[PDB]
């Protein structure tokens, strides 16, 4: 019924917690990766880019759910901070090659026939 | 039944955080749940008792080198079988997918009898066998 | 065997007239923006729009609705059905109250001026069905056709 | 000319004869640079001015919905009623009949196949007029199949 | 025999492995759901999720059962099953030359045990699982992508990812560097609908629901 | 339009745009960057090219199966040029060096050939010629180079009217020869300018902006008979962008000056080699050449482009030429330039 | 057989011919637009009818394995000649 | 002129809610046509929908007005003060 196992968090507080450590981690880790994986961006660049994906992830409110990727997000930063990830890795993240799509209907009516 | 420190969580379950879907195939992209029709060239019925989820179709262009049928729907070829209608929908709204369930139309009971081919008044009499 | 007419005769391109009237292939937006630029200047019952045949009921929607945001209800359709009385009102004037199945259990029909063979084929069909086994007394006033 | 799709190339709702609304699924996109038909009005009406309110397929059922509340529930006849209202607000005119006979614009198997634009430009029906037309000898495909 | 086709039956096999069904069952009423021998001799031991340490400790250490080798450790994504990943386990008794199946049942949400402890084998083992599925193993040494590229996202195995998936790569030149980009065939798989519409096997006929 | 031309496809490798595209001079710095975006949306592009196809080889990766189609063509052939432009809507033109060799003077390739390609397009049939000229373009300028860049641009106006002229100010990029000159300049001894180059103002551009600048002109159906002039957003004295340079490579910078006759005698001297030259006197007419400004002259955001500042992608060209010491050196260790702003 | 296009492309035997604007005919420039010559529609045309005396005509194909799975033509109707499905070798009988 | 472009009332075949319109139509509705014969009332009907008003006046003009539970005069009052200001 209702009643489920969860992960490691016992309600949101806590799993509002660990959201947290993980952005400590990665503010942290932002201006070493600039400067070792020779990034291009700049060191504020690379902030937003750590903190748009939060509040992207943020209609999630099932306790389980936000420390699924909490783990994610942890081995995420756990396959970067040992350099596994490369530049192109990495840059993925900045959809940079991927021409900006249009958002109005008329744009999308112009374009081709998509929703 | 575990005592494993049962939360009674009650959000609805919604995994689209990490399946990992594209933004644009999981909201826009609509699923149609149905039981497939009986091919009508065929007379086996084998075919239409297990529900079936669908994607709907999108763009279809030749490529320039030599004709061809190239898409960028990812989810274009990808059908999935399920035992019940419920347990079908149940997988939509797990996965965030703007559901459309049609209902299984199954063969109405009818009523044979070789008797009537040849009948005494009845307007039922077959010309031929 | 109708699916060919698809692959026949068909509009791919927005096609406007030219200086000398003879129609030619250009964008969708000068297409629209002519047709949105002299939407905007005439208004009230000087635009009419004429549905046909095989319509959506979602582009009818869509065309009352920008149709009468000019204030014209003239929308017309090429079929033609008597508006004294009822009209459009009662939806149980223009459509089959019976049921296509209904006729199964009839036991007299009317068929009146109509060819359903050519104009419906599978509801002739049921009335077939049903004369068959269920003996029903088919009268048709009209023409003789078969 | 706004090129407009088919009725094979897109999501409508068609309601049959007996206001049964049923909804055809797209099977193959609209050729060349065509569009959907209510993505024509709606595009339209934005670039004149009056923009429509809905925007998504969904939206425009939902305001399909407003207009009538038949035609969005799928596949079930919603019985009508009130035949005999109907009755006494028809005898009001009460017309004339003229004396020509009833006759259906579809009388021999010929005038079948030629209907619409779909029939008109498709071969195959032209073939099948032919077929009936003529004698019954002057019609075949080859093919050793 | 006088049929040189049909694979032969050892009923000797077929009675032995029940017996040891019923054994197990016994031993273990707590998890142990199901038990079933196969008609090519395979046992199949149906266990609840919260079993898969004890049960498989018994296995591996009971002296009578003796299966000290993770042949496997596999999951098959079953989107109808309500809990639709179904974990399974295989292992190899080298003592008594037979081969036990441990199957069990996890939704994408709920975690398992991870069988390290029990079996070292099974370590490399969890990581593809959550790779390839989704399925969280609970205090696991280092759960970790094993098979996929760096930065993947989403499970492939799991059956509502795409055949083709959703990310390409290619090297564009203003960037130096391989970049991803949204996936676009220059042909579509042609998905071949290659299912008779006649029953094949009366005997595994489901009931007429 | 053709029915094989109908745009089709979310813009993607094998998405076809309908660009037949005929970029002429593709195998150079202006004509990598061009072919990819037209690569990136899908458009049979027909790259002429008359070197070795060994040189044409990182030209291939960069389409779809059957969509990079080359062909060899010779400057002073029409035959090759009509050969080239036959089957096509979209012609861009980026011949032209910063050299003078035998076999080709200044003004054959801004006068002679851009005249060739000019005239047999529009007899073939093309619609959107586009050819590309210095912005500081003047009849009377001290350098042939900069004086047959403006008659080129009055003789293809005249042979196609609706051909849109592109003028770019100085370019910068990885391999743009204008960043790596002044980074180059270090080997020899120090950075000599002329009057120590503070009377020079030069408002430099982003390669990928003018590379989008011409995709998004292609699309624009008002590009016909227009000249655009493709500028960056700032203006840098000769002087603070050499010493913004030499901060980015850490490398010491040491001017002097250097009186005009005597440079000259420099560039002379440097034209000797059989080779390809490092500088001739006319690249140092260039140099001194300080960027027109032409208000009136359409400029880059009515495209659409918004132009990136030099101080963000500046590392780029310029990480190559740092030592091992500051090789790890992010952009913000040094500071952005002084800009003489309009 | 194979004809030449206005273009100056060759039609192959299904007709195929990229038309006069048809901007894929770049390809063809510099290189050649393979057609095969044996054109299969004509290939078999002149080959003869045989003249067998009988009603049901069965055609291997020539080479028995070799051929085409056996099929029974019939030579009933005495207005056009039985042609085999697999390989269009004509059979008719000898008009009585 | 925004006069009453449009009648559209909405109502269940069953709903007891809905059963004030149906006794209206039944009885106070053939009046009221011939009263209004350009005016349309449209009676698009269904099931389980609760009983319901549209007027269409001009550009683009609809307003709403439930009938749930209203009476059989207390809605010939509604539409008395919809088609009172015919403008
Ligand atoms: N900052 C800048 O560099 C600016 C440049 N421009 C103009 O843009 C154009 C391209 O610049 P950029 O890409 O840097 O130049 P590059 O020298 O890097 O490339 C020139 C291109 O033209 C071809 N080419 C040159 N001369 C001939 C010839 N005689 N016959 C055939 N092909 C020839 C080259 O082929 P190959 O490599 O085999 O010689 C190459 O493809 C030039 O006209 C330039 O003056 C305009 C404004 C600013
Ligand atoms: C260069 C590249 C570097 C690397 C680039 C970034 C790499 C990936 C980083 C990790 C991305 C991952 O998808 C998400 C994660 O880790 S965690 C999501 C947390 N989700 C919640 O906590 C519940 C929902 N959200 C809220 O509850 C609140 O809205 C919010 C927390 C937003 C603000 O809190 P406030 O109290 O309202
Ligand atoms: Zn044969």
């Amino acid at each position: 019924g209702t009643s489920v196992k969860p992960i490691f968090s016992r309600d949101m507080n806590e799993a509002k917690r660990r959201v947290r450590e993980l952005y400590r981690a990665w503010y942290r880790e932002v201006p070493n990766t600039v400067h070792l994986f020779q990034l291009d961006i700049s060191v504020k660049q690379g902030r937003d880019k750590v903190r748009e994906m939060f509040m992207k992830n943020a209609h999630v409110t099932d306790p389980r759910v936000v420390d699924l990727l909490v783990i994610k997000g942890k081995m995420e930063l756990e396959e970067t901070i040992n350099v596994w990830k490369q530049r192109t890795h990495i840059m993925r993240f900045f959809h940079e090659t991927e021409a900006p799509r249009p958002t109005d209907f008329l744009s999308k009516f112009y374009v081709g026939h998509d929703p | 039944t575990q005592d494993t420190q049962l939360i009674a969580v009650d959000e609805k379950l919604d995994i689209t955080t990490l399946t990992g879907v594209p933004e644009e195939h999981i909201k826009t992209r609509k699923v149609r749940i149905f039981v497939p029709a009986r091919n009508n060239m065929q007379s086996g019925v084998n075919n239409t008792k297990k529900w079936k989820m669908e994607f709907d179709t999108r763009e279809r262009w030749e490529n320039p080198l030599m004709g061809w049928s190239s898409t960028a729907d990812p989810l274009s070829n990808l059908v999935l079988t399920f035992s019940t209608k419920e347990d079908a929908v149940a997988f939509a709204e797990k996965n965030g997918w703007s559901f459309d369930v049609e209902e299984r139309k199954v063969p109405k009971p009818k009523s044979k009898s070789y008797g009537a081919n040849f009948s005494w008044n009845k307007r039922t009499r077959v010309s031929t066998k | 065997f109708a699916y060919d007419g698809l692959k026949r005769q068909r509009l791919t391109q927005p096609m406007i007239r030219n200086e000398k009237g003879l129609l030619t292939y250009t964008t969708w937006e000068d297409a629209l923006s002519r047709v949105a630029g002299m939407l905007q200047s005439f208004q009230g019952n000087d635009v009419a729009a004429i549905a046909g045949g095989l319509v959506d009921a979602e582009a009818l929607v869509a065309l009352k609705d920008l149709l009468n945001r000019v204030d014209s209800d003239s929308l017309c359709t090429e079929e033609v059905f008597p508006t004294a009385g009822a009209g459009t009102d009662l939806r149980s004037n223009y459509l089959l109250n019976t049921t296509i199945a209904g006729v199964e259990e009839a036991d007299v029909i009317l068929l009146v001026g109509t060819n359903p063979r050519f104009e419906a084929p599978l509801f002739n069909a049921r009335i077939r069905k049903s004369w068959l086994h269920n003996d029903l007394k088919v009268a048709l006033i009209g023409s003789p056709v078969d | 000319i706004l090129p407009g799709a088919a009725y094979t190339e897109k999501s409508a709702t068609y309601v049959n004869t007996e206001g049964r609304a049923q909804q055809t699924k797209v099977a193959v996109t609209p050729p060349g640079l065509a569009r959907e038909d209510w993505k024509i009005i709606r595009a339209l009406s934005e670039i004149a001015g009056m923009t429509l309110p809905y925007d998504t397929l969904d939206q425009v059922r939902s305001r399909l919905e407003e207009v009538s509340p038949n035609l969005v529930r799928y596949d079930d006849v919603e019985g009508a009623n009130y035949f005999q209202q109907a009755n006494e607000l028809s005898k009001l005119v009460n017309q004339q009949l003229l004396a020509d006979p009833l006759v259906p614009p579809q009388l021999t198997i010929k005038d079948f196949y030629m209907t619409d634009s779909i029939s008109r430009a498709s071969q195959t029906m032209a073939k099948c007029v032919k077929a009936v037309t003529e004698g019954i000898q002057a019609v075949e495909e080859p093919s050793i199949c | 025999d006088t049929r040189p086709t049909i694979r032969p039956r050892n009923d000797v096999v077929h009675k032995q492995l029940s017996a040891f069904g019923q054994y197990v069952a016994e031993i273990l009423p707590k998890y142990v759901q199901q038990v079933q021998v196969s008609c090519f001799n395979e046992l199949e031991i149906f266990i609840h999720p919260d079993g898969v340490i004890p049960v498989l400790t018994f296995l591996r250490d009971h002296t009578n059962a003796q299966f000290k080798s993770l042949a496997d450790l596999t999951a098959v994504d079953v989107p109808t099953r309500q809990n639709r990943f179904e974990i399974v386990y295989n292992l190899l008794s080298l003592r008594f030359n037979s081969q036990i199946r441990v199957k069990t049942y996890t939704d994408e949400l709920t975690p398992i045990e991870s069988s390290v402890t029990v079996y070292k084998a099974a370590n490399w083992y969890e990581r593809e699982i959550w790779d390839m599925f989704g399925v969280f193993f609970a205090n696991h040494p280092d759960l970790r992508r094993i098979l996929t590229g760096y930065g993947f996202e989403g499970h492939p195995f799991r059956k509502d990812f795409p055949l083709s998936g959703y990310v390409e790569l290619r090297y564009d030149d203003e960037v130096k560097r391989v970049v991803a980009e949204p996936v676009e065939l220059a042909q579509e798989f042609r998905k071949f609908d290659l299912n008779s519409p006649w029953e094949a096997f009366p005997a595994y006929r489901q009931p007429p629901e | 339009l053709h029915h094989a031309l109908i745009p089709h496809g979310k813009g993607g490798r094998s998405s076809v745009s309908g660009i037949v595209a005929t970029v002429f001079g593709a195998t150079g710095f202006l004509g990598r960057y061009v072919v990819n975006h037209l690569g990136r949306m899908g458009s049979q592009v027909i790259v002429p090219y008359r070197c070795e196809p060994y040189d044409t080889m990182h030209l291939r990766p960069m389409g779809d199966l059957g969509q990079i189609i080359f062909m060899e063509w010779n400057g002073k052939d029409k035959d090759s040029i009509r050969k080239v432009v036959e089957h096509s809507n979209v012609v861009i033109n980026l011949v032209g060096r910063e050299w003078e060799t035998k076999n080709f003077d200044f003004e054959d390739v801004f006068v002679k050939i851009p005249h060739a390609i000019a005239q047999v397009s529009k007899e073939a049939g093309v619609e959107k010629l586009i050819h590309i000229s210095h912005l500081n373009a003047d009849i009377k300028s001290p350098s042939r180079y900069l004086r047959s860049k403006a008659v080129g641009e009055k003789e293809v106006r005249a042979a196609f009217p609706e051909a849109t002229i592109i003028k770019p100010s100085d370019i910068f990029g990885r391999e743009d020869r204008f960043l790596n000159y002044f980074a180059s300049m270090r080997w020899f001894g120090g950075v000599p300018l002329i009057s120590l180059g503070k009377e020079t103002v030069k408002q430099p551009v982003y390669i990928v902006d003018v590379s989008k600048g011409i995709i998004n002109a292609i699309k624009d159906p008002d590009a016909k008979g227009k000249t655009f002039a493709f500028v960056g957003p700032n203006r840098y004295l000769l002087f603070d962008l050499v010493q913004y340079i030499f901060a980015v490579a850490y490398r010491p910078f040491l001017p002097y000056p250097l009186p005009h006759f005597a440079y000259r005698w420099v560039g002379r001297l440097f034209e000797v080699s059989p080779f390809e030259p490092w500088t001739t006197r006319d690249k140092v007419e260039r140099v001194h050449m300080s960027d027109m400004t032409l208000p009136h002259l359409p400029g880059l955001e009515d495209l659409g482009i918004q132009a990136t500042p030099l101080e963000l992608k500046a590392i780029e060209v310029l990480r190559r030429h740092r030592t091992y010491r500051w090789l790890t050196s992010e952009m913000e260790d040094v500071k952005p330039a002084k800009t003489v702003n309009i | 057989g194979v004809r030449t296009s206005p273009t100056g492309e060759k039609v192959t035997h299904t007709g195929q011919a990229y038309d006069d604007g048809d901007y894929r005919r770049v390809r063809f420039s510099d290189r050649q637009k393979e057609v095969n010559e044996n054109f299969a529609i004509d290939l078999i045309a002149e080959q003869p009818v045989s003249e067998v005396g009988s009603r049901v005509i069965s055609c291997d194909g020539g080479g028995g394995a070799l051929g085409h799975p056996r099929v029974y033509i019939n030579l009933d109707k005495e207005t056009k000649t039985g042609t085999c499905g697999y390989c269009g070798l004509q059979f008719r009988q000898p008009h009585h | 002129k925004l006069g009453l472009r449009e009648i559209r009332i909405h109502l269940c075949q069953r709903s007891p809610g809905s059963q004030g319109v149906r006794d209206f139509i039944e009885k106070r509705y053939v009046e009221l046509k011939k009263a209004n014969p350009d005016l349309p009332i449209l009676i698009r009907e269904c099931s389980d929908v609760q009983p319901k008003l549209w007027a269409r006046y001009a550009f683009g003009q609809e307003k709403n007005v439930s009938l749930n539970n209203f009476s059989a005069d207390q809605v010939t009052r509604t539409l008395e003060n919809v088609l009172s200001g015919k403008a």
